[PDB]
RNA sequence: ACCUCGAUGUCGGCUCGUCGCAUCCUGGGGCUGAAGAAGGUCCCAAGGGUUGGGCUGUUCGCCCAUUAAAGCGGCACGCGAGCUGGGUUCAGAACGUCGUGAGACAGUUCGGUCUCUAUCCGCCACGGGCGCAGGAGGCUUGAGGGGGGCUCUUCCUAGUACGAGAGGACCGGAAGGGACGCACCUCUGGUUUCCCAGCUGUCCCUCCAGGGGCAUAAGCUGGGUAGCCAUGUGCGGAAGGGAUAACCGCUGAAAGCAUCUAAGCGGGAAGCCCGCCCCAAGAUGAGGCCUCCCACGGCGUCAAGCCGGUAAGGACCCGGGAAGACGACCCGGUGGAUGGGCCGGGGGUGUAAGCGCCGCGAGGCGUUGAGCCGACCGGUCCCAAUCGUCCGAGGUCU
């Protein structure tokens, strides 16, 4: 039981007004130079390998 | 742009170079011009180096002379236009670069630690008088 | 660079030999006085039978400091100590002699008859 | 406020060095490596720098290798079989890839170092 | 009020008769005449300058219609200067004669978030004694119920630095018609290398 | 004694200021038992500043050394969700005094636990949405606001005015200081966490040599680039313009004289306002300028918009920064030097390892100012920003 505290219950749109920039930015993508896959920038596929750096994986 | 730094150099047209080469750890005399209240004089300063602080133009050096019981410390630029003359008088082996000890311990126990490096001294006794007959023929 | 409570030396044959700052004669709400300066010393050691004798209330002029001195002309210069000569409302300094190196600084101001009597001018 | 020079860091300072010792090691032994990408942002340096020492013929360069690396049979494999590869090139003796997945319970970011070939 | 658009170099020292002058060196030579500003049409006078140029690798913008319609080359970065009404041609350093004084407008440092301390030259607190959670507190913004609430303009902790800082009456020592540079009596704000705009010195 | 018996914690100190003026200093003016300077007295005025210590809990006060002065007062005797427990009126203990007592004292002494989580207002800073009657890039004006304003000493005029000497000026000009404020790294001076070397003990690689770990979260020590700072540097207060306060006049009547006011005019303070520096168009009053972009595919039967691809531009992603808590701001994205590597310059540490010579030796000497290398200044496509995604106008009315 301490210090500052809260003085009367934050009503609804308070705790909600505080909210709004918490939304999530959904993420950024590309689609891979071979692959018809869907990928982040400057990244290697979980699929595909490249053409001067592998990946490749198996079946 | 890309000269950013030979701007300065550029600027450095007060750059002398008739100074002799020396490094820290041995003594060595300047001669200084001081308003000497009515006039100017000549200032022999004749001490050891301690300190150089090197940057191209505003580079340091710094002397300790020990007068009339006083350990002093003597902090000149080597570009300054006011060295007429200026000639070595020994050289000594260094160990470290800086030495902040002939402060404390400033006695003959220096005249131990100095020791003559007498490496640069045939050095400085070859081209001093051995090229003096590469002039006069 | 000299504040209150600070033993500096004597350079002077005045009699003492280590005082100790009271306030610095530079201005108001002063703080430090490099070489050139006039303090306000309490002799806190002197000789038997001088002319200045302990806890006595002096006027001395600082001219050495352990701190540098950036001379204007670049140069600069520093000694191991710091030491004054005892002095008084007439300036004019009341020992016979002075010894150690006192800097250029103080011919400047007025205090000929030091650097008159120096060893060496720095 | 600090960083008017340059650095990456996290934790203490014998940790850090060593980590980069670790993964040199951890490097010339395989070649393909995934760390973090911050861990590998300047894991490139003290790799590059190591092997441009061991391009050159000198023993002298062995024991400052040696100063890293405390296995010979993880260095003279680094000379007589790696350095060759990278003659001609003035520098680059490290390639660094982004990956592009992330390990769960953690949310970190991963790439890839294999040296460059 | 003259005016010149320079970048920061760095700065070290020449000498003069026989006494080491603290400088600041500058490059401010290339400065063309862009636009003015016409008490007709404007409502003032004002000269805009470019400086560095700089091949169009993304000036793609309607700047580059700014600079055909005066015959310039791409610079970098491009600012005015009022009460300056030159000759519609390039403006060098060569109108500074050694000897003029100087007010140099520059970006200041940017140190980050401040301490109050270090933000307003306060003291902080005492080393020891008590509380050790006060070494570099504020201490005391107010009263109590009177006022009750805290004022404006308090300095409290917050950011300093990059900020247009003006500083006034600087010598010129040299002026280089040859590389075209300034110099002046040192203390300029700004990074080795940013904006800084000189100007004659408000005075008579 | 109306308020607080579910805390009004009752004196100062540390920092942080703010306001008041009945003014401490500086400034302006009158009278003076004002020769001169100096002084006293009062009228106007907060602009700035008002030192550091000794003594005890102290604010109060006496003192020290100075000083232009070392002003008084309000803000809960300003300030414990900032600090301080120092005392004060807890529980312990002892001295004095009252009762034979148990205890007591507006007497004394020693010791005696001050609550990490800021919900709302307030404040210092930084962002997202929106708006700014189409959209975007860049550059500016200044309604509005804020910050600083301090002050001594010396000198020429001239030891002239004045006074009998001593003393000793007004107006003007010049130079030097003290603090405070804004910035800076060139020098001075600090740091710089592994940049360089030396040293011990131990355990390892590999026995010698050489090298690594641990002894901090550096093992210790000596030096230190960049960067950040003060003790160091540069600059500032101001000059100048207008209107005013106290005061001083000119013209002149009411009131055939007089009068600075009742019509009217001038001089007049560091003080008022411009000038100086900084923010600033959220200045719903939302500005001004230059430039670049340009219709409707179809629904909404008339409407304000809608379900989609674009322009100029932007963001996303990346590499990054003297920028920065995220965010924001700025440079670069293969036409590029943004980061890492590498080269060289600067610099730092200061003769690397090896070999050879010398010494029974620890060791020294030549190769050697060698070896190593973080930032600094530039260079070089060697590795990495490759590839691309997303947003976004289609211009209301008399
Ligand atoms: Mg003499
Ligand atoms: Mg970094
Ligand atoms: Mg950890
Ligand atoms: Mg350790
Ligand atoms: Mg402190
Ligand atoms: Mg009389
Ligand atoms: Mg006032
Ligand atoms: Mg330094
Ligand atoms: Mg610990
Ligand atoms: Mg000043």
């Amino acid at each position: 039981a301490k210090h500052p505290v809260p003085k009367k219950k934050t009503s609804k749109a308070r705790r909600d007004a505080r909210r709004s920039h918490h939304a999530l930015t959904p993420p950024t993508l590309v689609p891979c130079p071979e692959c018809k896959a869907m990928k982040p920038p400057h990244t290697v596929c979980p699929e595909c390998g490249y053409y001067a750096g592998r990946k490749v994986l198996e079946v | 742009m890309n000269r950013g730094a030979l701007i300065k150099l550029v600027e450095s047209r007060y750059v002398r170079t008739d100074l002799p080469e020396f490094r820290p750890g041995d003594t060595v005399r300047v001669s200084y011009k001081v308003k000497e209240g009515n006039r100017t004089r000549i200032q022999d300063f004749e001490g050891i180096v301690i300190r150089i602080r090197r940057n191209g133009f505003n580079t340091t050096f710094t002397v300790r002379k020990v007068s009339y019981g006083v350990g002093v410390e003597r902090i000149f630029p080597l570009h300054s236009p006011l060295i007429q003359k200026i000639d070595i008088v020994q050289r000594g082996r260094a160990r470290r670069a800086k030495l902040y000890f002939i402060r404390n311990l400033s006695d003959r126990e220096i005249r131990r630690k100095l020791r003559a490096d007498r490496k640069r001294i045939d050095k400085d006794r070859a081209a001093e008088r051995a090229a003096k007959e590469e002039v006069q023929k | 660079m000299i504040q209150p409570q600070t033993y500096l030396e004597v350079a002077d044959n005045t009699g003492a030999r280590k005082i100790m700052c009271i306030r610095v004669l530079k201005g108001s709400n002063a703080k430090y006085a490099t070489v050139g300066d006039v303090i306000v010393a309490s002799v806190k050691e002197a000789i038997p039978r001088g002319a200045v004798k302990e806890g006595d209330v002096v006027k001395a002029v600082v001219v050495r400091t352990k701190k540098e001195v950036k001379r204007p002309d670049g140069s600069a210069i520093r000694f191991d100590d710091n030491a004054a000569v005892i002095i008084n409302n007439q300036l004019e300094p009341r020992g016979t002699r002075v010894f150690g190196p006192v800097a250029r600084e103080l011919r400047e101001k007025g205090f000929m008859k030091i650097v008159s009597l120096a060893p060496e001018v720095l | 406020r600090h960083l008017k020079s340059g650095r990456k860091l996290n934790r203490h300072s014998s940790h850090r060095l060593a980590l980069y010792r670790n993964q040199a090691k951890s490097l010339l032994t395989h070649g393909r490596i995934t760390t973090t990408v911050p861990k590998a942002k300047e894991l490139r340096g003290f790799v590059d720098h190591l092997i441009h020492l061991a391009k050159r013929g000198d023993l002298h360069a062995r024991r400052l290798v040696l100063r890293d690396l405390q296995d010979v049979k993880l260095v003279r494999k680094l000379f007589d079989e790696i350095a060759p590869r990278y003659r001609d090139r003035q520098g680059g003796y490290t390639r660094v890839l982004k990956l592009a997945e992330r390990r769960r319970g953690d949310g970190a970011p991963l790439a890839l170092v294999e040296l460059v070939e | 009020m003259k005016g010149i658009l320079g970048v920061k170099v760095g700065m070290t020292r020449i000498f003069r008769d026989d006494r080491a002058v603290p400088v600041t060196v500058i490059l401010a030579g290339p400065c063309p005449v862009v636009q003015r500003r016409t008490p007709e049409k404007d409502g003032y006078t004002a000269v805009q300058l470019g400086f560095l140029p700089q091949n169009p690798k993304r000036v793609n913008r309607p700047l580059k219609g700014h600079f055909a319609k005066a015959g310039v080359e791409p610079v970098r970065i491009l600012r005015e200067i009022r009460d300056f009404n030159p000759e519609g041609d390039t403006v060098t350093v060569e109108i500074f004669k050694p000897g003029e004084r100087v007010d140099v407008t520059g970006t200041s440092k940017g140190r980050g978030f401040a301490g109050v301390m270090k933000r307003w030259n306060f003291a902080g607190g005492p080393d020891s004694h008590g509380a050790h959670k006060i070494h570099r507190h504020p201490g005391s913004i107010g009263n109590r119920k009177t006022p009750g609430r805290v004022y404006k303009g308090k300095k409290m902790a917050g950011h300093y630095g990059a900020e247009r800082v003006t500083v006034m009456n600087l010598e010129v020592v040299d002026v280089i018609p040859e590389e075209n540079l300034l110099l002046v009596k040192g203390a300029v704000p700004g990074p080795n290398g940013g904006l800084v705009i000189v100007r004659e010195t408000k005075k008579a």
